[PDB]
């Protein structure tokens, strides 16, 4: 987890994905002054261990795509770092219910 | 999204069940993004002769056969083109007679 | 009735005509470019239209496959191009096609071997794939040696509807005929790599060499008791002209650069009879000035077939001028006699209504409570009106009769613009005289109707189940309250709600005489005066 | 955009995908057409006030039952096992109270199925109650009865956890409303049920709330779509008298790329 | 009609010819459909002993349906609990003056031995043999699949039951 | 005529006859091929 | 050649007959649309066994009218002849052309093209045969014979075949 | 397929469109010349005999209930609530 | 003439959940009876309805053949796109599941 000041080198970066499995994550300082999460609108989200999916999956008979979907490239996503093929619990306040638990895959 | 249309509504003394909105909101929102309600949006996602019906009608059809696509005929729509019972609500299952209890 | 089973389509498959097949399909060589006249004489020349293919004037012949206009679905034709065509609306992916595949030899420009491409060739997504790939292998113009034969692949670009390109100091400007044999030896592994799938729709078959030619009830003639054809009966006959010509200067002195002056112009014809709205103008106008519709012009939405006649039909239905009445249940609908004694409805007999339906059928189609036409287990018609048995017939159980709407009966009754679930409700009929449509007051504003002329649509359901759906979930009573605004939507409007107010102040006095009538308006009064 | 959208028989609103567009319709669950304005009571009003209202203490002699109101007023005060179901109680209507503050304007009316207020005054009259003589029901009878209502309360069905999570999930807000109408201290104090009263608002709650839920089959896109465009036609173009309006409306669906009026506004820090 | 138990999706030409090369039709691969859905070896039937599964459910039928001296026994129980169906009877005549068998163990015996590829273990059973080079020439897919099976071919007509 | 529509129509129309001050009307008539146009402007006085 | 394949059938049943016992006559209307059917694609539908135990499972009930759909899934005992395939039946007819043989609830026809040369037609003789410098064929004289080729028809298929090989004709 | 009759978790109430075709297409049923099972207490309208098979419970039938995965869960008219 | 059932009307019948009645653009109006190829999924077919004579020489059938139920202006969608060279195959049974 590098914490570039300004901007990372065009032929620094292209040096990311090439130490598997270990995987890294590049993030502007100016973009982590305040923490997006904390923010109003932002509901609370969740992981999913490849158990806690594959178990939505069965509970709900879905086919994965079938599942709404969350950016990579999403400011949540980044935060809690996920992967393509990942999940996440969403629950938010409700003024029909009190709330809700919604769930997106991140593609 | 869904603040902004309530408060489009809102501001005209009229009053809406927020199913609704969200329901629109929700389905512009679940794809990933932000997908429009337009020709460069849900009328192009994997939903052919639907979409065929609204806005580019027949390049939908062309690139259709082109590709050589299958439809579910899974769609409202699709079951109206074709002339069959849409699985809608009171198509939504089958009516069987039990030879057993008869 | 047919033998041939009966099923529902479960699934649609998209392919392109593979010439081969249209030959197969084709029942008429189609070679004349007129209709019939056996010189004058009326018939239909083995040339164009019927050359075995559907018919005309009420007569059963149509390959001896009777059935005579009605059930007889038209009958594909062909006709051998003299050479091969651009299909007008495929001509941007037939150029992408080639800004991505390799002349004189066809093969991809990109193979596993060049990273960016195995990432594009894994894209799982018919579409996207053939997307990613364009985006790459448009730039590279040599066929690099795996395969072989660098020769540089030239730029190509759009001029009407012609492909050509450049090879490179200074450039080397060459016109594209030759495309179609560089697709034909793409490879099958690379049909599948591009958006493509080699059973449906290979590459190839953008291009059209045999045409094939629709029948008669695609293209039906109008006569006037004269000619009258219809437009496509044209643009078919002006392509077959095209053709013909540009084969009698193949075979004859051909002045090689002189005959691409004629061939040209059957491309365009082609080009016209499906899509006539392009980029490069030249509208071609039929004598008079008439566009031509082009067979995409038939299916634009809105008006064109999908939109126009599938999404939406006109339909056992009516029409006439609202005006409210005070004196009908919320859910009625006063229909006027004459309709009434216009829309019938197909009720089976049965031991129960034998008797009712024997007397409506005696009583004929002019009576009110009548009937307009009996039908036997043997599908065909009696029609109550002139048949010499008009009065005479005794039912069968079984056999279905085709009664006068009654009161009581579930219609779909309706005000456009259509854009409420309320703006079609189910009620009551109630056949009333004069001629309008008699509606209650407080279903006024679900319909968003007022009398100053307003109209309203009216259906009438037709299956036992169809009405029950009509009564139990389109009821205007089960609509009362509104889901769009969780609270109803229908209250009391005009007079009887000014009314109502004036009648409640404490000022409001009524003495016994009308306090009595008053008691007896309503219904339900439980006979007794209150206190 | 909408049309093939319909609530399906496990409670889970999709399309002619079965892509999720939401798990249970509404996020509850229910049909619009069975719902009214209630006013959810914990959320206004001082903390002096509320407990005044909800809170008991058969430990005390100025904060008991008076045993004017129940029929075991005098034996039942000081019991220490009722004092706790008495407090599960009253700690209960607190986390709620503070759970509700949800909605962070404080405004307590909302869209809830099941009318409550009336449900309740049906019983008012159908038994004929006095404001006089005192009701017949244990500590365990209210507190206990209202814990078993809100077990029949079923809107999803499923076997297994992760379904019988939704079913809590969606429904809470409404158990919020439930208790709070049905606190030990109201339903003696204000509407003086009798032990037959009781056990039958309580069943028809359930009854009612039963049929208050959306039906699999439910059309739901074409609805809401309507639902939404219907009071649009209902507007003015003009956008006089920031961007509103139609063409407001307009500018979002398209999801417009530079709106006229972007504005934005900024709220100061805490302090 | 009447479809079996290989839903293929005939997606938009290709059914070569059928020869005794044990290339049957593709309804009658080696390995057909259980309508329990589960995976079965075909059902070869050689005669006489097809003789009997039509006898046995011509019977257990004219049970619940109550609920040349077998030529005449089995033209009775026709005219009962068959259609009334004339290709049976010939299917049964044919059946029984071909059958090379009698009792269902005769029959057992037959098979608890031969069991090839389910069209032989039959053809062996129901059509006469004496030498290899006979069997192996009415019967063309064998060959190379059993050297010169004679003896088994022996051990046929000593089971021959008499007639 | 000829292979040009490329014109305007309604030029010349059928004078109506349900009433004299419709008549009337009918010939004190103006077009203007296709917010701001439609409005009563002053310069209409 | 005689096997036994797991099929099915779909029938649709008027609301009339539905009775309390239907099981039956659904079972019964079966038996009329199979036992002696002939597809080339499923062969000669002869016999249906286990009758008792047939499965019929729920039936689903037509929209627009209010007939019921059932899969009937059964087994049953068929037999369709194949190309090399070598059989034997009893002869049934004789001409100048050669001679028919009946193998069950088969026809196939042997050519005077399709024997061996030294067995001519027979004229004048009752009824009409063919002889060898040593056989005689006749009506009821026992053929074994092999299938050359299978021409699928209506509700029968014929084929044909000769005894040109060896260890082929009477026995 | 299938589904027991076990671990259905479909509402056990009828869906107001199950009910409205039910008696829909047994109401068609008995218009069929069909066989009914009540007493036709004098009814001659077959929608109103279909109403009555209803109260009773006496209309055999099955809902076939589809999943958007596809499996059904089946139920009897006599099973299902019939609130509404 | 008769009055149109354009699109609106369809949507709110649609929304009315009223499956059967809706399909009832078919009974009031199109329908037509249009024989199929259970192989290339068109409407190809010769039926001469009488001899029952079916097939679809090209396709050279006579024995899988299946009759459908649709909207006339329907069949002339598909005439039409052939015409065109696009193929809108009519199956009728689905072979992808899901
Ligand atoms: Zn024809
Ligand atoms: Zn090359
Ligand atoms: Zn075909």
């Amino acid at each position: 987890i590098f914490i570039y000041q300004n901007n990372i080198t065009p032929s620094a970066n292209k040096m990311i994905p090439t130490v598997s499995p270990a995987i890294i994550e590049t993030f502007q300082e100016s973009d982590l002054v305040v923490n997006i999460t904390h923010h109003e609108l932002v509901p609370k989200h969740i992981r999913l261990s490849d158990g806690e999916k594959s178990q939505l999956l069965q509970r709900y008979k879905l086919k994965e795509s079938q599942l709404p979907r969350i950016q990579r490239e999403d400011p949540v996503a980044r935060y809690l770092g996920l992967k393509r093929g990942q999940v996440v619990k969403i629950i938010r306040r409700s003024e029909t219910s009190g709330r809700y638990a919604s769930y997106r895959i991140c593609l | 999204l869904y603040k902004e249309i309530l408060n489009v509504i809102a501001f005209d003394g009229s009053y809406v069940n927020y199913r609704h909105m969200a329901l629109l909101v929700d389905v512009m929102t679940s794809r990933g993004y932000l997908m429009a309600i337009t020709r460069h949006g849900i009328n192009r996602a994997d939903t052919a002769l639907m979409r065929c019906s609204f806005e580019e009608t027949v390049e939908i059809l062309f690139e259709a056969g082109a590709a050589a696509e299958l439809d579910d005929c899974r769609g409202v729509s699709e079951n109206v083109m074709l002339g069959q019972l849409a699985p809608m609500g009171t198509g939504a299952f089958d009516v069987m007679i039990d030879e057993k209890l008869l | 009735y047919s033998s041939a089973p009966l099923r529902s389509v479960k699934e649609v498959q998209f392919g392109l005509l593979s010439p081969e097949e249209i030959r197969a399909i084709s029942v008429v060589k189609i070679e004349y470019p007129e209709i019939m006249d056996e010189s004058r004489q009326r018939p239909r020349e083995g040339g164009l239209n019927d050359p075995k293919l559907g018919s005309i004037d009420r007569n059963f012949k149509c390959q001896t496959c009777g059935e005579g206009m009605a059930e007889c679905p038209g009958h594909f034709g062909h006709m051998e191009l003299a050479k091969p065509v651009f299909h007008i609306g495929f001509i941007p992916k037939i150029k992408k096609v080639c800004e991505c595949i390799c002349m004189n030899c066809g093969k991809l420009l990109l193979d596993e071997t060049n990273p960016t491409m195995a990432q594009a060739i894994r894209i799982r997504d018919p579409k996207k794939r053939f997307n990613a790939v364009w985006q790459l292998c448009k730039t590279k113009m040599v066929c690099e040696a795996r395969g072989g034969c660098g020769n540089t692949q030239p730029v190509v670009r759009k001029d009407g509807m012609k492909l050509w390109g450049t090879w490179k100091d200074a450039q080397p400007e060459r016109k594209l005929l030759e495309i179609l044999n560089v697709f034909k030896h793409i490879s099958p592994e690379d049909c599948f790599r591009l958006g493509f799938n080699e059973d449906y729709a290979r590459p190839e078959w953008m291009i059209i060499t045999v045409l094939p030619v629709p029948p008669p009830q695609v293209r039906p003639s109008i006569a006037m008791d004269t000619q009258g054809q219809d437009d496509l009966t044209h643009k078919l006959s002006d392509i077959l002209k095209a053709n013909i010509n540009v084969q009698k200067l193949e075979m004859d002195g051909s002045p090689q650069h002189i005959i691409n002056e004629v061939e040209q112009l059957l491309q365009f014809h082609v080009a016209t009879y499906m899509d006539n709205d392009i980029a490069g103008q030249p509208q071609a106008l039929q004598k008079s000035g008439r566009p031509v519709k082009a067979i995409r012009a038939r299916l634009k939405g809105k008006e064109g077939r999908l939109r126009g006649n599938l999404m939406g039909k006109r339909v056992f239905s009516a029409r006439t001028v609202i005006s409210g009445d005070p004196n009908l249940e919320l859910d009625q609908v006063g229909v006027p006699i004459s309709i009434a004694k216009t829309l019938s409805y197909p009720e089976t007999v049965t031991q129960y209504n034998i008797h009712r339906l024997t007397e409506y059928v005696r009583n004929g189609p002019n009576e009110h409570p009548g009937a307009k036409y009996v039908i036997r287990d043997n599908g065909d018609r009696i029609d109550l009106r002139y048949h010499k048995r008009a009065g005479d017939i005794v039912l069968q159980y079984g056999w279905k009769v085709e009664r006068h709407l009654m009161d009581d009966d579930p219609v779909l009754f309706n005000r456009q613009p259509s854009l409420h679930k309320m703006s079609m409700m189910a009620h009551r009929v109630k056949v009333m005289p004069y001629s309008t449509f008699r509606l209650n007051l407080s279903v006024t504003s679900p319909y968003n109707a007022d009398f100053d002329g307003d109209e309203m649509n009216l259906h009438v359901p037709q299956s036992e189940e169809t009405r029950a759906e009509l009564s139990q979930l389109c009821a205007v009573p089960l609509q009362i309250v509104s889901p769009q605004s969780n609270k109803p939507v229908m209250g009391i409007v005009q007079d009887t709600l000014c009314g109502v107010r004036k009648m409640t102040l404490r000022d409001t006095f009524i003495e016994y005489e009308q306090v009595m009538n008053m008691l007896f308006w309503v219904p339900s009064w439980d006979g007794v005066v209150p206190q | 955009a909408l049309e093939d959208i319909m609530v399906h028989y496990d409670g889970t609103t999709r399309n002619s995908l079965g892509d999720i567009i939401q798990f249970l319709y509404g996020e509850d669950g229910l049909d619009g057409t069975q719902v009214e304005r209630q006013t959810i009571d914990t959320i206004p009003g001082s903390d002096k006030a509320f407990h005044k209202r909800y809170y008991v203490d058969l430990m005390d002699e100025k904060n008991s039952i008076k045993p004017d109101v129940i029929e075991y007023a005098a034996d039942i005060l000081g019991d220490v096992e009722l004092q706790k179901e008495l407090n599960s109680e009253y700690e209960q209507l607190v986390s709620d109270r503070k759970f509700l503050r949800v909605f962070v304007n404080g405004d307590h009316n909302w869209p809830l199925p099941v009318n409550l207020r009336r449900i309740i005054q049906n019983a008012q009259q159908i038994f004929h109650l006095d404001r006089a003589k005192a009701s017949d029901l244990t500590i365990p009878e209210i507190i206990h009865g209202v814990r078993d209502l809100c077990k029949k309360l079923f809107v999803l069905r499923g076997e297994n956890e992760l379904i019988k999570e939704a079913q809590q999930n969606a429904t809470s807000l409404f158990q919020c409303l439930v208790r709070a109408r049905l606190a030990t201290r109201r339903i003696l104090e204000e509407f003086r049920l009798n032990r037959d009263a009781f056990e039958w608002v309580l069943g028809t709650i359930e009854a009612q709330f039963q049929r208050s839920l959306v039906h699999p089959g439910e059309m739901v896109g074409v609805i809401a779509a309507q639902s939404i465009g219907e009071p649009a036609t209902q507007m003015t173009l003009n956008t006089f008298h920031v961007t509103l309006g139609v063409p407001r409306l307009k500018e979002i669906l398209n999801v417009a790329k530079n709106i006229k009026t972007p504005a934005l506004t900024v709220y100061l820090d805490r302090e | 009609s009447t479809s079996t138990v290989g839903a293929r999706r005939r997606r938009a030409v290709d059914d070569e010819e059928n020869a005794t090369l044990l290339r049957l039709g593709p309804e009658f691969a080696l390995k057909q459909y259980d309508h329990d859905g589960n995976e079965h070896d075909l059902i070869a039937l050689s005669l006489s002993e097809s003789r009997l599964l039509i006898r046995e459910a011509l019977k257990a039928r004219s049970r619940a349906r109550n609920g040349s001296n077998g030529e005449i026994d089995d033209d009775e129980l026709a005219k009962v609990t068959s259609g009334a169906n004339g290709v049976v009877k010939k299917t049964l005549d044919y059946l029984n003056t071909f059958a090379r068998f009698k009792d269902e163990e005769t029959c057992t015996a037959v098979d608890q031995l031969l069991h090839l590829h389910p069209f032989e273990i039959a053809q062996l059973s129901s059509l006469g043999c004496e030498d290899v080079d006979e069997a192996i020439t009415l019967i063309p897919s064998l060959a190379a699949k059993k050297e010169v099976l004679q003896r088994i071919l022996d051990e046929l007509n000593r089971l021959e039951d008499p007639y | 005529q000829k292979k040009a529509m490329s014109s305007r129509a309604g030029v010349s129309q059928v004078l109506n006859r349900y009433t004299y001050s419709s008549t009337l009307s009918h010939l004190r008539r103006t077009n203007t091929p296709i917010a701001k146009p439609r409005q009563l402007h002053n310069t209409h006085w | 050649m005689f096997f036994l394949k797991d099929l099915s059938l779909i029938l649709t049943l008027h609301p009339s007959y539905f009775g309390p016992q239907m099981n039956q006559y659904l079972r019964e209307k079966l038996l009329t649309d199979v036992e002696g059917t002939c597809t080339g694609q499923f062969g000669y539908i002869v016999t249906v066994l286990d009758g008792m135990n047939i499965d019929v499972g729920k039936g689903r009930i037509i929209p627009g009218s209010g007939s019921a759909e059932f899969e009937v899934k059964y087994r049953a005992v068929v037999w369709k002849p194949f190309k090399g395939e070598v059989v034997d039946a009893i002869v049934s007819n004789v001409s100048p052309i050669g001679f028919f043989a009946d193998v069950g609830p088969l026809n196939v026809f042997v050519s005077t093209r399709l024997i061996p040369d030294n067995l001519v037609y027979n004229p004048s003789n009752s009824p009409p045969a063919y002889m060898s410098n040593d056989e005689l064929i006749t009506k009821g004289s026992k053929v074994r014979l092999k299938v050359v080729g299978t021409r699928t028809d209506v509700n029968e298929i014929y084929a044909i075949g000769s005894i040109k090989e060896d260890f082929l004709g009477a026995i | 397929l299938a589904i027991l009759k076990e671990e259905r978790t479909t509402t056990p109430y009828l869906t107001k469109y199950e009910r409205a075709r039910i008696l829909g297409t047994r109401a068609l049923q008995i218009s069929m010349n069909a066989p009914v099972l009540v007493d036709i207490e004098g009814e001659t309208d077959p929608l109103q005999i279909a109403m009555k098979e209803l109260s009773q419970r006496k209309i055999p039938l099955v809902i076939r209930r589809y999943l958007p995965d596809g499996s059904y869960e089946d139920w009897g008219c006599d099973e299902l609530i019939v609130d509404n | 003439g008769g009055l149109r059932f354009g699109e609106m009307e369809r949507d709110c019948m649609i929304a009315h959940g009223a499956a059967g009645f809706l399909k009832e653009l078919m009974e009031a109006s199109d329908a037509f009876r249009v024989h199929v190829c259970g192989i290339c999924g068109l409407m190809s077919v010769i039926a001469n309805l009488k001899k029952n004579q079916f097939e679809c020489r090209s396709c050279k059938n006579k024995t899988n053949i299946y009759q459908l139920h649709i909207p006339y202006a329907a069949k002339l969608l598909f005439q039409e796109l052939m015409a065109m060279n696009i193929a809108p195959r009519l199956y009728t049974e689905r072979s992808g599941v899901s």
